């Protein structure tokens, strides 16, 4: 007559580590890592922005593609590879900086400055910005000498920033295909534009010459962008190569900004963001884009980290 | 590893019993009965529980793109960025498999011990009525039907009864 | 957790105490006195002290300003320190938590620890004079006035005098 | 006749949490994230200089603010929001890498780089940088045309750094409200200043125009600077817009630069500043500015992590 | 620490002993000899050996310069660096000290556990046959020849052929 | 008749610290962080590559020094303090990423752009740059007028990648020792060398002046660089003041680039390098270099933390 105690176990268990052991075999444990991605941007809740064809910087400048987008509003706001932020070629000076801003804006809201002008053009158009036919930037205005060749007469205007946000102003130097061609349209001479704030001053010559044909067009516009303060002026000081722009614009709040090549799908929700879809997990732990954003697991190199949730498996 | 029961003096254990993590095999009067303890079963369950409630957890913290996929930066930035990044990369994949494994060696050593605590607290309900057999057992010298075994497991017992029987018995 | 003793065999445990950690609590002769074991006491004490000496700690390493408050720096710039800021405070917030819940699981199973090696050396003492009650309390099986209790308590008890008497009074 | 064993316990404990449990019931526990800032510079001991409305950059420039501090010396120096390192609007070019290196200077020491002048003028002054009535950069002159429309005549100076430490070499571009008016001062044409040291060169053309007034005065200085070495030269080629810098400038030792809103206080001694005061503790883990500098404890987010200074607390 | 053997009941430890971490002293017929336990004394050493193959370790990250030796970087960017830079040494220095505490602590409490398992399953042996001296010695009441020693130490040892001895001889 | 329990100890053992102590004496410990430097590039197995008196950004241009190495083919690229990236005073427009470039690039290999000359020089060589007698750099041409003051014929020449991998491009521009002397080499007026990619944009004009001589010339040519894509054509635009390009370099592989003073070594292999030497070890911490590079220990402040391999060592 006797009594015994001892405790249970299983046919196979899962093997984990410990501080002293490389896979000791135990009853359940549960993984730590999360792998399984969801190929989609989890877009469930969420005041989303798919700008497609749009790149980011387009929604100030307002080329063709931008055009349903230049008082976009949201919480997410996804960009893609397809996008462009030009029509007639350039580039956006200091461009990153400025997308790490209207990704976090929550969209922006756009207000005219108030420019309007006396002795020049104010209608530039391009064979690459197509709306009907051949046009240009919806926000901005090509700023030309009255005839061929003739006189830009120097200018100034100025914004003040009425509100009690900051605003975002852009501008644009011409860079003509040649010296020659830089008269064509403004005239001759040291090209001036003079750009001062007031927590900012700066100018911009324009550089003229060859550079090979893109979209069909030799020439460039890069943009160029300051954030202007509640109270403060602006001030645009130039004599030709200078594209005026219409419009300020305003950031309306917060927002998620990611970059991804997979569709929206409002069926599923998540906080945890890249490029190949969205990590939907509680794990401490994501194997999957060391770049994902939003609210995320912490990235590992480790593929799998086994924590125990039971004893030693012990059998005969 | 630690205290000395699982996988040790208790010589391995029992894929029969299926009611909870710990547990009573006996033989008596009818037979061989088994019947698991919920206390010590619960009371592990109930820390490792604890365990998952911290681990499996909502990390707020936010982070949001310095870097960019499609129109790489500018290549200094770029480099410092991936340096910074990995130097962090690094730091977690060490914090997490560190974590884990001390986890692992306390949530091991939590079983063990939760099987010492109650093979030590039969031994104080069956005072001097019974011996260590050596692996796991006690021999309750003196019969113990199958209304004396459950008197054990409810934590009734008392040896006042049994201690007359088992002085002799148990020479 | 862990141990079996502070919080599970001994059933709860004595505000009346108030001269240390760890007691004895007797009854005999006179009746009822209680007086605090000063070793175990400061063994607790003394390794608990050892940790605030270690974490309550003087940090030499200096920082300086990246960053600006007052005229914020560059847009690009800025976000990467941020980054690398919040990519931080992250590491030190998870560092600093799961330090404390460490500590704080060593700190009482190393409480428990004390209180168990106190017991069961209290047992090394009383030979076969006496038995474990359950919960924390020996039957010295023959009288133990207040100096018998005394030499307990000062680690003296010779067994060898009380056996001959214990040895047919616990039958 | 018996003996019982136990532990101590109390009428109500402290909650703390363990790595199994959220909030178990312990005897004694302490606090180990600091909450407690004291709302001024804790200075004790240390030789401390507060700018106040000198900002840190004006300590070379030289503004009348920036009087007083043209030679200071520190163990700490404390910067101010009121403060400010221009009198003649414009800025400083590549200004928060030089406050970064000036913050840790232990405070600067002048000498004179020994320029003198045949040909111009020597003394431009200004009605916004008052000394006794309209004044100027004590540390600068503003090099001008003999008289109205005059000849600059093109100029080179140079400047070797004599010591075994390195210098900071300062210089200003004037951009003067129009081209009419850049005449005015210096002379027509390509205003050229050019800047050769040895492990840098490179040159400045002033860019003249339109610009808001900023104590109601509508032209810009902005300052550049270098890190001269021990026994390198430096070169200053130039024909107007140029801010000559009568003296270099060496750093003394080590400082702690800190920006604060609080007051200075000698009686407690502090190594934790941020800008609202100073975290004197020995905890390993503070709450308070996650940019406190000097000596501190570790920034978290937790308000609280009670660790455990005694066993569980039981009761009946 | 913890436990109570290693230092502690076991009053100091045995410079003599050269075969092993634990073992056996007895006295008898012949008189004293000493043989070290090879499973307790493997036990240990296998996991200490563990920690080693662990921590001892190959980290295939690369890192590469994002800084410069010779023509020292921009002035911003240097220090933004070293910031991040000096950022990280203080995680490691951090993460460093705490491990090896940690281990340190759990090697240790770790020996403690295999000397009061032994100590434990040679008392499940010797049945009741023998007493607990106090201070890490059992009293074999009854002889216990060189080759009744050797079979307690290769675990076989019956407590029925000596009971009958030790029964009366225990009185 | 009686039986002891017991464990082993030692004359004198080894401190190290627990959670809870400072110091307490153990059997074996053994150490845990890496001391211990070898003074040299331990490069067995290695395909490497000591630059010595080159400077790693002369491998494009090609100076005397960078003659043996201008198709350098590596696995590990040691840079000296010796060595020098020009031969005609001047430097390199964004330097350091470059270095970063090409330190993990295997090395590189050179392909000829194919820009012949009609009207100008092809040849301007300086006292400087010597190979036999007075010399130049080897990838690069100095683009001159014809003879003294003559008339330097506008330009325009390009390159297209041929190649799947990226190039580098690299050219410089002459700021020549004064606009006097910018005549007798290029001919007068605005120079402006122009510089069209298409993922780039960007021009350059030559400032001319004084400025301190260095090898014992007054003047420098700056050189600037970007990187050509699969496919793409960079466009050169110029009037003047241009060092062409006679190849565009493209990257081998994959290489760990390191800077050291210390001697190679083939006998002993290793993977933790810095300019002290190679750290060999298996231990987790080293505190050694804190800027260690290729596969290292971490770096710590400590610099030693004892591990314990044994019990608590108890004598009498
Ligand atoms: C004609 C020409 O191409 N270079 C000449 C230079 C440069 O004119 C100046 O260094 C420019 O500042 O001076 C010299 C020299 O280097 O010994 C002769 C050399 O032939
Ligand atoms: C902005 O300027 C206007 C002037 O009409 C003033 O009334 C207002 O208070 C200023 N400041 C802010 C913060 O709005
Ligand atoms: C930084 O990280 C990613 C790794 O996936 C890489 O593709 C990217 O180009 C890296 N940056 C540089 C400059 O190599
Ligand atoms: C970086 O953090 C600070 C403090 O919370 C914030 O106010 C600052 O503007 C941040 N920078 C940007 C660009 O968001
Ligand atoms: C600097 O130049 C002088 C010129 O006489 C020379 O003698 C000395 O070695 C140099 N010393 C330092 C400290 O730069
Ligand atoms: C960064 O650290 C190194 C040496 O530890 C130092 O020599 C270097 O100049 C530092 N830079 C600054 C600007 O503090
Ligand atoms: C490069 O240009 C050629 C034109 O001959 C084209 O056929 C090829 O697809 C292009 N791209 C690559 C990556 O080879
Ligand atoms: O867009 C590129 C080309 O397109 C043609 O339609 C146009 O007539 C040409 O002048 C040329 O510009
Ligand atoms: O400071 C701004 C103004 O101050 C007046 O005193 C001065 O006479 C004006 O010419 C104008 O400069
Ligand atoms: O050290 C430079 C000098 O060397 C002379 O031999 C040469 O004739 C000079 O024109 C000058 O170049």
């Amino acid at each position: 007559d006797k009594i015994c105690l001892g405790h249970h176990a299983v046919s196979n268990g899962t093997k984990v580590n410990t501080l002293t052991e490389r896979g000791v075999e135990v009853v359940n444990a549960t993984e730590t890592v999360e792998r399984t991605n969801i190929p989609r941007i989890c877009s469930k809740g969420k005041r989303t922005v798919d700008l497609g064809q749009c790149g980011l910087l387009g929604t100030i400048t307002g080329p063709p593609q931008c055009d349903q987008f230049l008082e976009f509003s949201a919480d997410l706001i996804i960009e893609r590879r397809e996008g462009s932020d030009v029509c007639y070629p350039g580039k956006f000076v200091n461009e990153e900086a400025l997308r790490q801003i209207l990704r976090e804006s929550g969209g922006i809201d756009k207000e005219t400055m108030g420019f309007t002008y006396n002795g020049i053009r104010t209608n530039g158009v391009t064979s690459a910005c197509k709306r009907s036919g051949s046009s240009f930037y919806a926000e901005m205005k090509w700023l030309l000498s009255n005839t061929d060749n003739a006189a830009f007469p120097q200018m100034t205007k100025s914004y003040k920033n009425t509100r009690k946000s900051p605003a975002i102003i852009v501008w644009g130097i011409h860079h003509s295909v040649s010296t020659a061609e830089q008269t064509k349209l403004y005239g001759s001479g040291n090209k001036l534009v003079t750009v001062g704030s007031s927590n900012y001053q700066q100018s911009f010559v324009p550089s003229p010459g060859a550079r090979p044909q893109v979209n069909g067009l030799s020439g460039r516009i890069d943009f160029h962008w300051l954030i202007l303060n509640p109270n403060d002026t602006v001030t645009f000081s130039f004599n030709g190569a200078f594209i005026a722009p219409d419009r300020a614009s305003f950031l309306r709040g917060k927002s998620m900004g990611i970059q991804s090549g997979v569709q929206v799908d409002a069926n599923c929700e998540g906080d945890c963001y890249h490029s190949g879809g969205t990590i939907i997990s509680n794990l401490p732990f994501q194997n999957i884009d060391s770049r994902a954003v939003g609210k995320c697991p912490r990235y590992v190199k480790q593929r799998s980290l086994l924590l125990a949730t039971g004893m030693k498996n012990v059998p005969e | 590893g630690l205290f000395g029961a699982i996988a040790g003096f208790i010589e391995n254990g029992w894929e029969g019993l299926i009611d909870g993590w710990y547990g009573f095999r006996h033989q008596n009067a009818q037979g061989e009965g088994t019947a698991a303890d919920y206390k010590s079963t619960q009371s592990a369950i109930d820390q490792i529980t604890g365990k998952l409630n911290r681990l499996i957890a909502k990390t707020n913290q936010q982070f949001e793109l310095i870097d960019n996929e499609f129109n790489e930066v500018e290549k200094q930035i770029g480099n410092v960025i991936n340096w910074t990044r990995d130097s962090i990369t690094e730091v977690w994949s060490y914090n997490a498999e560190l974590l884990i494994a001390m986890e692992n060696q306390h949530t091991i050593d939590l079983a063990d011990s939760e099987m010492d605590k109650l093979y030590e607290r039969v031994k104080r309900q069956l005072r001097e009525n019974a011996e260590e057999d050596g692996t796991g057992c006690f021999e309750i010298f003196h019969k113990c039907d199958d209304d004396c075994m459950a008197s054990i497991r409810n934590n009734t017992y008392d040896h006042r009864k049994y201690r007359e029987e088992a002085m002799q018995n148990r020479i």
